């Protein structure tokens, strides 16, 4: 098996070509087809490359694909960007039993100033901590584009279980924002010494951190 | 053109089980592989199952054997997925798709559905707890200041939210909701305001579930 | 400063066309063996002289300096021997190297390091790869073909044309063979990495590459699977589900891609050129000069009897054993190699069929047979020379069957039926050369009745004048969806008045002879007077042959004839029915790199509508692997005109190859010369 590994996100402002790239972590790329799929909210994927560079029937000849063995990796680039092209884009593959999916990547066509997103990270209220739960909210506004990762740190331990995220989606003001959550025991609050919110937008990381024993 | 028609999905108990189908139509069933596909809400393609054309080579991801059966009937040219001992981490968007390739054991989705929805808790109906998000004790009284309602474990979908009976607007949003591997959602709303209003301003989030036909106002209060 | 390598620049352009392996869509260097190719290596000072360099080149997973799949050679004087490294010049650090391989050196992907002795040390580095080919320039190799234009032809034509049809009705297909295109010689070497004898024993299999019996016998098995492992699976049977219908393919190119990608898995489905074209390419892209050969009337004689069997019922029908015996056509491929296992008279071309399978005798293709030994009968030597000599050479007996009495009984031998028009494209142009005369004396001659009598060697009773002689002739236009109008002809040549009932049947049929259904069939009851001759005429609607006609397009046309106190007569044709035309034109100048509009023309001639329209388009130097538009459901009747771009990368002519399909026309070819001005 393998995985087929893309960027989170990238963005590219209008009329302009935009190349989106999906790594494959064992056997070579060039083994086995590649499929591309643009995926807009609410909606079915649709295909979009087939065959490594092949251009279904409708799709426009601004969508091309291409295959890098240097680095192992499926491209799709789309020239002449329109803001309908914004969506998200998976490379698709296979072994001769199994289909690997990339991981997604999102195409933010730029139509707004990029923005740095606000971190505010919430330690577990005195109210749940009463009803024996606690749960960190990281709260993410006011950024674009619409893309970010969320990591966890509890001391030195990064922490996934009991953690969910939101996808960032529009705020009134047309900037987006996302939520993170990380569930625990009142007494894994309490026996670590702190807890971190790290949050990634456009290759920047900011960190927000809160302890059991220190007003936030 | 083609269609494939998705049905069976639904609220189902973990431990228990679902059957998908998919009719389709507009092209030769019975020339190509069939696949489920799923994408749990804000996450990626999950690939689940293949059946060859012939139905004589099928494959199943990691994350389903065991529990999962495909099958197709030609005659009705049908797709079907035996979903048993269901978990909430089940809980997705199920599409059916047709293979690209004619003639080959290669694999890719030219057209896919527009899903079943499966949804996998235990849960009952129950209206939500709400909880305050304390605005920070550290603000400077020439900046701002974000507070908020974290909105928890309630079921089914949908809540909305409101502050100060729908007074607050400016500074508010709402996040989408997240299904905790409890099989409940959540959800918060935060407004950002004047650090010089804390203390002095009342902030009520107003909290509405129908479908336990509850309305919680929670005030949220400044902290040391 | 301990001596090391700095940079090799292997100067690929120059080598690759140097060694006329330029046109291959790659970067890697791509050289033929027994010929020198230079490179420029940097060291990181001038040579010491207690120093020491060799040049270690590798093949395969096993190399071995005893079977020539490993050689470690020092700079020398040079060598006939094998591998040798000759230092041209020394510029500062850097060395003007000659390397040459032997002209027997295995072909394949090598490896070449550099191992340094220094300062009493030794130093090893990969330096790089290329691929090896056979040397059809080279006078010592085993593939050497002299005349400029035919090595041009039948190694370096990535166009071809293929013989169809049947004795009564010769057409042809366009072929894109495209062994220069993108990863195809690659997907070619890969199919000798694919074989059982790989899989067996890689370490002789690999070693053995230096013979292009061994190649050409390996490559010719692997093209129509006979396991879960070769590239096409072979499909008669009129029912293509799952896969593509044979006739869809225009080229190689598809066909080894889709293998290649999908795990080397059999592509759903081929027939026999679909295996000579897909062989065609391997065997060209690996430098053994071949073409593509199809023969008429071709026999499958596995019994070594020179002779096959075909069954009729006194209804007419033909019966399901010996239905296939005389393909109506059969295509498979020379190549071009000496034959050292067999002697100087037997060299240059040689057949290699990748169609055959007799699992019971171990054959999963057949040859290398030399033309030269089939055409003296020699069959004692190897390979499937009884096999193939009977399909040129075979007698034809048809045999009367009666399915109530459970009695058979022998109707007539026919000599002379078999192996006809035996053809492949001329050199430089799309014209058929008859190539008959080299496989067989000619017809009624003494040297062939030698011939036969020789090979036949080292492999009631009575006979009658029957009264009554019959011919089948066709009346107007053979075309899908208008109807078949023939007529038999029978005349009574006897001294009296006879009385011949006549059973006639038509069946629609695949072009080996595989029976699908019966369409139509009728009677008749006649006398005729000594010399008089009569007609009786043969209708088949298309509403009759619809349902069961397959994308041969043939029908199988019967009529047993039967006077009292005589021997039955079979009377008998396979037809062939035109698809309907579908036209290519240019609307402007083709130049490389410039788009050029290209409209496809249909029209419906069916009183219903076509749907489930798809053209598909390629070409090698036109189109990047192949165009599939999807084209709008055409009423009865309509007409269809598709406009598309192509993009020619490559100058000269190219060919252009266009398959349109609906659910009633499952394959209609149509196919272009295009000049593309550079």
């Amino acid at each position: 098996n393998f995985m087929l590994t893309q960027p989170h996100s990238v963005s590219e402002s209008p009329g302009k070509t935009v190349t989106i790239s999906c790594t494959r972590s064992s056997g070579s790329i060039d083994s086995n087809y590649v499929q591309w799929y643009q995926q807009r909210p609410g909606s079915a994927p649709t295909i979009v490359i087939h065959e490594d560079n092949q251009r279904p029937s409708g799709v426009p000849d601004r969508f091309s694909g291409s295959i890098d063995t240097s680095s192992n990796s499926a491209s799709l680039t789309i020239s002449g960007l329109k803001t309908e092209d914004e969506a998200d884009y998976y490379c698709q593959s296979y072994d001769p039993s199994n289909v690997v999916f990339g991981g997604g990547t999102k195409l933010t066509v730029l139509g707004q100033p990029k923005a740095a997103p606000s971190v505010t990270l919430f330690p577990p209220s005195s109210e749940e901590l009463q009803a024996n739960k606690a749960t960190l909210v990281c709260l993410i506004s006011d950024f674009y584009p619409g893309a970010v990762t969320v990591a966890w740190k509890a001391d030195s331990s990064p922490v996934k279980a009991g953690v969910e995220t939101t996808t960032p989606s529009k705020q009134s003001n047309n900037k987006y924002a996302a939520s993170s959550y990380l569930s625990l025991t009142p007494e894994q609050w309490k026996s670590h010494r702190s807890y971190s919110c790290q949050v990634t937008h456009e290759g920047s990381t900011v960190e927000k951190t809160v302890a059991p024993t220190e007003c936030s | 053109e083609v269609q494939l028609v998705e049905s069976g999905g639904g609220l189902v108990q973990p431990g228990r089980s679902l059957r998908l189908s998919c009719t389709a139509s507009g092209f030769t069933f019975d020339d190509y592989a069939m696949h489920w596909v799923r994408q749990a809400p804000g996450k990626g393609l999950e690939w689940v199952s293949r059946i060859s054309w012939n139905s004589r080579s099928i494959a199943y991801a990691d994350s389903v054997k065991g529990r999962f059966t495909i099958s197709r009937d030609s005659a009705k040219n049908s797709l079907y997925l035996q979903m048993n001992s269901l978990r909430t981490e089940d809980t997705a968007l199920y599409y059916c798709a047709k293979d690209h390739y004619l003639g080959s054991d290669s694999y890719g989705m030219d057209v896919w559905g527009q899903g079943t929805t499966v949804t996998v808790s235990s849960a009952s109906t129950k209206g939500p707890s709400v909880f305050p998000l304390a605005p920070s004790s550290k603000s400077t009284s020439g900046g701002t200041a974000a507070l908020g309602c974290l909105v928890k474990d309630y079921f089914p979908e949908p809540v909305t939210v409101s502050w100060n009976s729908g007074a607050l607007t400016s500074g508010v949003h709402t996040f989408p909701a997240v299904l905790q591997s409890s099989g409940l959602y959540s959800l918060s709303s935060v407004v950002t305001v004047p650090s010089s209003s804390l203390g002095t301003q009342t902030y009520i989030c107003n909290v509405n579930h129908k479908p336990s036909n509850t309305k919680v106002d929670k005030r949220v209060e400044p902290k040391s | 400063a301990a001596l090391g390598v700095q940079s090799i620049n292997w100067q690929t352009a120059f080598n690759r066309q140097a060694h006329h392996t330029d046109k291959f869509s790659s970067q890697e260097l791509i050289l033929r063996r027994g010929q020198n190719f230079q490179v420029l290596m940097i060291m990181n000072k001038g040579l010491g002289s207690n120093e020491r360099l060799e040049f270690i080149v590798s093949t395969g997973p096993y190399p071995s300096e005893s079977a020539m799949t490993k050689a470690v050679f020092p700079l020398s004087n040079g060598s006939s021997g094998g591998w040798s490294a000759v230092l041209q010049a020394s510029n500062g650090n850097t060395l003007t190297i000659s390397i040459s391989s032997p002209a027997s050196a295995p072909i394949g992907r090598y490896t070449m390091a550099l191992q340094i002795f220094s300062q009493g040390g030794i130093s090893s580095v990969k330096l790089g790869t290329f691929i090896l080919l056979f040397n059809p320039w080279l006078n010592v190799d085993s593939v050497f073909m002299g005349n400029h234009a035919e090595r041009e032809e039948y190694v370096q034509e990535d166009a071809g044309i293929i013989f169809v049809g049947s004795t009564n009705r010769i057409g042809m297909i366009g072929w894109n063979f495209g062994q220069f295109e993108e990863d195809i010689l690659s997907i070619c070497l890969s199919i000798l990495d694919r074989s059982l004898n790989f899989r067996r024993d890689a370490a002789t299999d690999v070693a053995s590459r230096n013979d292009p019996k061994y190649v050409g016998r390996v490559l010719s098995a692997m093209i129509n699977s006979n396991d879960d492992n070769g590239v096409l699976a072979g499909n008669w049977s009129g029912t293509y589900t799952g896969g593509r219908d044979p006739r869809s393919w225009n080229g190689s190119v598809e066909i080894l891609k889709n293998w290649k990608k999908s795990g080397f898995s059999p592509v759903r489905y081929g027939q026999c050129w679909v295996f000579a074209g897909t062989l065609n390419t391997a065997l060209r892209s690996l430098g053994i000069p071949s073409r593509v050969i199809t023969n008429f009337n071709s026999a499958h004689d596995t019994d070594r009897n020179l002779s096959v069997d075909v069954y009729y019922d006194p209804m007419g029908n033909p019966l399901d054993k010996g239905s296939d015996s005389v393909w109506n056509f059969h295509v498979w491929n020379e190549g071009w190699f000496v034959r050292s296992d067999l002697g100087p008279s037997y060299g240059g071309w040689q057949v290699l069929d990748a169609t055959p399978q007799e699992r019971s005798q171990g054959v999963f293709q057949c040859g290398p047979a030399s033309v030269i030994g089939v055409r003296e009968g020699d069959v004692q030597l190897n390979f499937d020379m009884p096999f193939i000599f009977a399909e040129v050479n075979a007698d034809r007996i048809t045999w009367l069957y009666d399915n109530t009495t459970g009695k058979q009984w022998k109707n007539s031998v026919n000599s002379h039926t078999i192996g006809r028009y035996i053809s492949t494209k001329a050199v430089g142009s799309n014209a058929r050369m008859d190539v008959t005369d080299k496989y067989k004396y000619p017809e009624g001659s003494d040297q062939e009745r030698q011939v036969f009598q020789k090979a036949l060697g080292k492999l009631e009773t009575e006979e009658q004048e029957p009264s009554i002689i019959g011919k089948l002739k066709v009346a107007g236009m053979l075309a899908v969806g208008k109807e078949v109008n023939l007529v038999l002809l029978l005349k009574n040549l006897s001294r009296d008045t006879k009385t011949v009932t006549v059973n006639m049947t038509a069946w629609t049929i695949i072009y080996n002879g595989t029976l699908v259904h019966e369409v139509w069939k009728d009677s008749a009851t006649m006398s005729l007077d000594p010399e008089e001759e009569a007609e009786h005429p043969i209708k088949i609607s298309y509403a009759q042959y619809e349902k069961y006609l397959k994308s041969d397009n043939m029908i199988r046309i019967t009529a047993v004839c039967k006077v009292p106190d005589e021997s039955e007569v079979v009377v008998e044709r396979d037809i062939i029915l035109d698809n309907p035309t579908l036209t290519l034109e240019v609307l402007n100048e083709a130049r490389v790199r410039k788009p050029v509009n290209v409209q496809m023309l249909f029209s419906n001639p069916l009183d219903e509508p076509v749907r489930d329209c798809v053209l598909m388009v390629e070409g090698s130097g036109l189109l990047l692997g192949n165009l599939k538009i999807d084209v709008p459901t055409l009423g009865p009747k309509e007409g269809s005109r598709v406009r598309f771009d192509i993009l020619p990368s490559r100058s000269g002519t190219k060919q252009l190859l266009a398959d349109f399909s609906c659910n009633k026309f499952p394959a209609i070819k149509a196919m272009l010369s295009i000049d593309v001005a550079e």
